[PDB]
């Protein structure tokens, strides 16, 4: 969060919050409303975002689910369907704590190892997250769609 | 550390669940007191060396034998080291304030607080009272509102010790 | 015999590094003398080049003082 | 490990050199001219 | 300045300015003109400010102005004034900035060792910015207030 | 490092007036540049990775001794530091836009980058048009009104090179 | 550390006596077996990725709470801390083998563990099913006698965190 | 004391004492009849010192105890002397150790953060000291003023 | 640490009182045996390697289990440890001595050697008797009045260790 | 760094031969004024923030353009580094006088001074003025005798920088 | 051992034992048999090494024996022909383990400090061992007698 | 000397020097006549402690000058009575400066490894210092030998 990290910069440095850090906080909480509204509306679109998504991918990288392939057969695109509901969610906790550190904390520190043990491809993931953000920014409104893009953007260069 | 926001993240990340009603609520209520607490924060900040002033002389004036010969705080080195934890104290239920959590109090402050003392010989007793000082010292300053929010973390800390 | 005036260039090696990182490349500094033999050694090790090596503090071949 | 866990020396003996993530503290550097 | 602040933080993570940054920067250069006419107000009233403060400090204090005090006798009064000039104008300059940055490196940073080279008390130092702040507050309104307040306290706090 | 606001503040520190109605035209001119500033920036920041690939491609088109065997850039770390350089110049640069200043330029950059080359071997003329290849594509993407701006950063630093 | 060579050399100092024909016996055995031990280490080295891979997809299909929302697996952060364990014991356990001697296991993985497993809040039973799993699947692969062999060291692992 | 310093000298450096640390310890052990007789002659006339030199600091600096002074008031003036008579205290502690070291520790270590947080000037911490050491001086010997006239010199060097 | 003179020193500020004539009778004590122990420390530090030397030698005489096979002190690592730790207590027992107080022994050596030498394996038992070789050796070398003096910080190591 | 005493053993010692009757006559020398020399120093250490402090006095008062805008000593960070040059120059040349020698001054003080203040715009004038200052307001208080010894070391410094 | 000392450097680098490391193992595995069959002839030619090292070392450096030397005596004499019966162990010890592990680990580390303890003389020790290494190889043939020299050789570089 | 230790003691803390420095320099040039008289009396006698140390330490230790030894032969004797030359030079030196910083950066900083590179006993080292000790306490007077013999303690003890 905004907050936790000017509180864990002035702890470092044992001192109190400095104005600017007050002014990043006081900014933060001001837009707290919309980016509220933001998560909200992306979270009602759960299951249509998620459908459209995996449809998308699916037709873009047939491979994938072909016989032979990580997600082929029900149960594994299902899972792989659950993947890309896990990575949504997180993406709404990002919205909502003003910064990219519960994406990164639940599901980017040690995501390469997580999915080299699971033979899933990093490339379908990256495909994956990059139809997600097209079909969500499509949904949501353009000025919405800059600030859901950047974390977007940002899981899809850390599974990059 | 963890703040509310991150307390409510981590409370539905552990369920699984996406965000609720009750998590736009709980969002809500702590970004509507966003405004407060950047006040009293920076109110504080502004006034820590005269709040530790009220409290430290509040608090030798009402146990003096503190502060003289005998006393755990007799000596200069040793006076600088009560002010010292006063002010850490402060800045710590300052930063528990801002993040609306007392998680910080936990991880910074009270862990292994009550048995450094104890082998010190700090006496635990005038050291909440110290910290009560502080509180109401606080009250006056940042006013009612979060009067209120700043008492709950010092009522932490001093659970803490006590 | 006190303190050295070392200038050198140690290049990276190991990584590929996004920082800021100009001034750890190419510096000059103050080293003792007591310090100099491992501090030379140390930057021979990372394989950088030392350019030059001056005194500076101290006087050279003092019996004492040193 | 105070930080990513998978950084430990015993199973990564580069994880000091490795990135750092949220996990771990305030890292203090000090690039300012170094004159 | 704000700019500077964003800049530098930047740098030392060494990445480009996200979004939020940028709507900080853009912000800022929205409200560029109210800084400067808050800028002005404060500047036509310095006599006023400076002399109400100097008189409530040495209401409070009459030991500085005191045979053997600090500020005792014309010149070194004047001189306690020219200081409160001094700091009233770095309060002006961190108004214009958007951040307190002028005012520390102008006059925070080695003060206590200054003052204590000139036998300057640091109690009345920041009772006469205290008095400084609750007459600059006075002359503006609610929202320019608090931000003047915002530096005028972080100056008093710097100053103890 | 100094912003175009700072550089006033600067110049009427010196002199120790307040700010007056000249000061006010020179600041309201950068609050007015301001805009574009911004948006100049946002775009670079967004293409950033664009501009390196194309630039670094038409260099190295024009001068493809780099990187064949027995060329500086020959190695995929020399490659990667080749890339890293072009990097810097295009961050730092979008960072002197964005201040209005060109200080940042001579304190992070050009500050012994001369002397470090010349010892590594690294070309200057080269890297001189790599920035020229840089200020052309980046002239391209964000429109005239921010090129002539963004101009006359690259120029700075290849003038430093140079 | 020390093996089966180390451990006859050390029962050889303290008694002080020059070996004997029963230590050249006890060396004779080791060198017998250490064509086995050296054969099945290198098939286990060779298969260390797919063995990991089929034990934590046992263990999590056994367990699927482990991995989901709640469980001490679920993030991508916890995901691999315990493959990454579970590699741990997998290469200590070929050491050992190797060695001959489970001095390793407790001088390296088994010290300690039980404290730390139990700060971190790591299910204790499910590591050890884990470490089961992982000799199912590394029996198969190194034969019957390799498997009879690391074994030992897999249930001295397992009986030491139970 | 002259011991102390000497073997933690020795000590950090893990070695026996050099042959300066042990001639050292002869000249202060040879010279402790003295120290004990000027320990004795400062102590029982410390009555007198005390108000003497609360007098001349009193004098020399009236603004501490008038109005909106620090010492302003019979009882603020009485803390005022406790403090001397802490200070002389520790003048004889030091006199008896042969070093400044009990001084030291017990009241020179954070004295700058107590007469903050107690917003005694340390200038006045200083003319006090100086007061003390010339009263103190009268009682004694050249010989014994010198020595006295160490340890004071120390002390208001420290708190200046 | 702590020494006579410090140590009266401390307990007149701890009740806040005036140096009286018991004060100055223990700090003329101290200084009427401060040429004696000067006189003693300058010896011992003079023939340090020796007293170690012949201690060692006794001790090691005494019980020849030590240095044999199977013996605490049997390799060149254990037995040069020993040697340190006879080092040590030499030179610790040596600035007890200088001091005239026990605080620097506690607090340096004796804070800790038990758990130590427990986990290690060290015999306390032959510690303990190799401090009192020491003690009688260093006894011949600094005379009558001096061993007088060493002897009871000997005896505080043994009974510390004991 | 190296004093009188120091300075006659290396002559000694490279040329490899004993002390003569000269030798011992410097060090006569050397010793003589050695009192005067711990007496000065002694009065200088307690008076020399005094000293500073009205030596910087003068030297604004003389020269108020440094202290006003637009002069060197214009701001509270460089009107602490003038101090604490103030304060460096007094107490190396208080070194320099307890050490009977000038060497300390070379070695640390004057090394490049000269330089780094045209470099950083310091007035090497003014700041032999403060030097002056420095020398008249002490030698006002150590007394004539010392104050000669003092004013040959302060003298080397501002011949140094002039 | 040869196998801890792969098995350390491979754990150095967290890996699993590279194949060089494997065929390492296997030719100190298939070459047991000779090692201890050195083992062998050192062992039974006990006291044709001990006496012949002892009279070479003597005759090299009689000062041992001489009044005034360490080895002055019967027992001394004694004592040193045990010293080297414990080093002529240690050298077997390492022959079966295939690394001067044993002679490092049980007579290397602090041997400088032990023979400083003892007066023993470290240019003596290192006589003696030369003659050890005379006569083992003496007693050996072809490559059994150049890897017993390298042992010998490894104490006698240590020792000196 | 003193007064070096005493000032690099002072300017670590980049202080001016304690009360106890300045007493214990003040000690130190009191005492300058005695301890130079030291430094005439030892100077003068030098062949003389030279050529008794020598001979006691042949006989104390026979072994050295017996063939095989270190000083066996006529110039190896030369080389140890000049070593002794030389120390006992440094001893004057450590007297007139009143530390052993001289001795110490000139005979005793890395002595071992020289002694070590020139097969030197560091006991037959202890025996040349010891023998130096006596006879030269022998012919000082009570007083003075006693100050002498600290510093031949302190090269015995540096030695071995
Ligand atoms: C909150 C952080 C988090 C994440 C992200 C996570 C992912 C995750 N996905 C899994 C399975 C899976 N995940 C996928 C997804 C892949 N299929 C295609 O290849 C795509 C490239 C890709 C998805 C877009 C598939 C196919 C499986 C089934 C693997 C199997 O059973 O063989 C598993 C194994 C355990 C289980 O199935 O429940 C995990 C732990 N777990 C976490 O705790
Ligand atoms: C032995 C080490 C030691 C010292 C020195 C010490 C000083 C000390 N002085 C105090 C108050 C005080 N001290 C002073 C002295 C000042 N008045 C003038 O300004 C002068 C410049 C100056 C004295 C020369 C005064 C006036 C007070 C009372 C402040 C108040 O009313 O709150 C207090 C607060 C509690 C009390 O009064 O008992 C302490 C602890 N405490 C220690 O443990
Ligand atoms: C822009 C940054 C800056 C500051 C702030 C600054 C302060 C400053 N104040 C000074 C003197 C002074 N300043 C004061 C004011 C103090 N007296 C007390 O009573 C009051 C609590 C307090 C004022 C509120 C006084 C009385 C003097 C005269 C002291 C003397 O000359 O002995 C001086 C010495 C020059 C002179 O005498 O005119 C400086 C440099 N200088 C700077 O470059
Ligand atoms: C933020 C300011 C900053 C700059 C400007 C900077 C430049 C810089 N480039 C370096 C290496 C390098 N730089 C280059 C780039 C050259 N190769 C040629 O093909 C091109 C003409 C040219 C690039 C356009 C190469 C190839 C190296 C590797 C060293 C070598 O092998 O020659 C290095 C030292 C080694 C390292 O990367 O750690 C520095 C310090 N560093 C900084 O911190
Ligand atoms: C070679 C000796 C050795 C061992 C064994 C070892 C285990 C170990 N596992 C850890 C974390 C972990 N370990 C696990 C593994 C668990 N997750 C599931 O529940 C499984 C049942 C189970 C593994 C099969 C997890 C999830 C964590 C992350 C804990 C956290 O971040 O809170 C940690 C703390 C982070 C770090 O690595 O520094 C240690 C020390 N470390 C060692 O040096
Ligand atoms: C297994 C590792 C190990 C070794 C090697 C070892 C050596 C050792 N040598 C000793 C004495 C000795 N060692 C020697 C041998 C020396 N004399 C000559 O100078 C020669 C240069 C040299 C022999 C070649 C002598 C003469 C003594 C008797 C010294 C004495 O009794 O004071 C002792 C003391 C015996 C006791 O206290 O009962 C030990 C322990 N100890 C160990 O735990
Ligand atoms: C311990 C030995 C030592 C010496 C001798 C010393 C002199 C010294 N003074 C310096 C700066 C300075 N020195 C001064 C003092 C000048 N201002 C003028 O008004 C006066 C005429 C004059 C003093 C009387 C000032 C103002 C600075 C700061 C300049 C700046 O930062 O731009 C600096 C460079 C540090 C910096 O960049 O801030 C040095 C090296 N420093 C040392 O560490």
């Amino acid at each position: 969060s905004v907050v936790t990290k000017a509180i864990v910069s002035a702890d470092a440095e044992a001192r109190y919050l400095s104005p600017g850090e007050l002014d990043r906080i006081r900014g933060f909480v001001s837009s707290g409303e919309r980016r509220l509204r933001v998560a909200q509306t992306l979270t009602e679109s759960r299951e249509r975002i998620i459908k459209q998504a995996g449809d998308q991918l699916f037709q873009k990288r047939p491979d994938l689910v072909s016989p032979g392939g990580n997600a082929y057969g029900a149960e594994r695109t299902a899972s792989c369907l659950r993947d890309l509901d896990y990575y949504l969610r997180l993406v709404t906790f990002g919205i909502v704590a003003g910064d990219v550190t519960p994406i990164e904390e639940i599901g980017v520190i040690g995501v390469k190892e997580m999915y080299r043990n699971l033979e899933v491809p990093l490339p379908g993931m990256v495909e994956a997250v990059k139809a997600m953000k097209s079909v969500a920014t499509g949904l949501l409104s353009g000025d919405d769609s800059a600030e859901v893009g950047y974390y977007f953007d940002y899981l899809a260069g850390a599974l990059a | 550390m963890q703040d509310a926001i991150t307390s409510v993240i981590n409370t539905y990340d552990v369920q699984g669940k996406y965000f609720d009603t009750s998590a736009f609520d709980k969002l809500k209520a702590y970004y509507a007191t966003g405004e407060l607490r950047v006040r009293a924060a920076g109110t504080i900040s502004a006034n820590a060396a005269t709040i530790i002033k009220e409290a430290s002389a509040k608090l030798f004036s009402n146990q003096p034998d503190l502060v003289r010969p005998g006393g755990n705080a007799y000596t200069t080195r040793r006076y600088a080291a009560c002010v010292r934890d006063m002010d850490y104290f402060l800045r710590y239920a300052t930063y528990a304030m801002l993040a609306g959590d007392t998680s910080i109090l936990d991880e910074r402050v009270l862990n292994g607080l009550k048995e450094t003392y104890n082998s010190l010989g700090v006496p635990i007793s005038s050291t909440v009272q110290g910290i009560q000082a502080m509180k109401e010292v606080t009250g006056s300053l940042v006013g009612s509102g979060a009067a209120k929010e700043m008492g709950v973390y010092f009522d932490y800390l001093s659970s803490g010790l006590s | 015999t006190r303190l050295f005036k070392v200038t050198a260039l140690i290049p990276s090696y190991k990584k590929v590094r996004g920082g800021r990182e100009l001034q750890n490349t190419y510096f000059t500094k103050l080293v003792e003398y007591d310090r100099w033999f491992a501090e030379q050694q140390r930057i021979q090790k990372q394989g950088g080049k030392i350019l030059s090596v001056k005194m500076v503090a101290g006087k050279p071949g003092l019996n004492t003082g040193v | 490990r105070s930080g990513n866990p998978i950084t430990n020396e015993r199973g990564n003996p580069a994880g000091g050199i490795s990135d750092k993530t949220s996990l771990s503290p305030q890292i203090f550097k000090l690039t300012q001219d170094n004159r």
